[PDB]
């Protein structure tokens, strides 16, 4: 299933320092894996 | 001296940059050179923002330096 392209989303998080893989889960199922509205999130919304 | 700008990561460039440059410089340069407003970026150092200090001089950032550049879309 597409769950690849969020795992793979979560990890080019983690070289920015989002070094944490529920936060940036929650981050991307709240858009539906679009990242740029993930990121916002996880810089406090 | 010089260091690599990720650009949301994948794309690594090297920037030619001064210690004693303003940050609002760092941000005119990528807004002039990559044709994007500066209210669409933010620059992170390892998961900190880099805002109200003020040079690379002032954080002591130095050469060969890992920054990673955030850039938000209006949609799409």
């Amino acid at each position: 299933g597409p769950e690849v392209r969020f795992q793979q989303q979560l990890e080019q998080l983690n070289a920015m320092g989002f070094l944490n893989r529920e936060a940036n889960l929650q981050a991307l199922i709240a858009t539906g894996g679009d990242i740029n509205a993930a990121i916002e999130r996880l810089l406090g919304s | 001296m010089q260091i690599f700008v990720k650009t949301l990561t994948g794309k690594t460039i090297t920037l030619e940059v001064e210690p004693s440059d303003t940050i609002e410089n760092v941000k005119a340069k990528i807004q002039d050179k990559e044709g994007i407003p500066p209210d669409q970026q933010r620059l992170i150092f390892a998961g900190k923002q880099l805002e109200d200090g003020r040079t690379l001089s002032d954080y002591n950032i130095q050469k060969e330096s890992t920054l990673h550049l955030v850039l938000r879309l209006r949609g799409g």
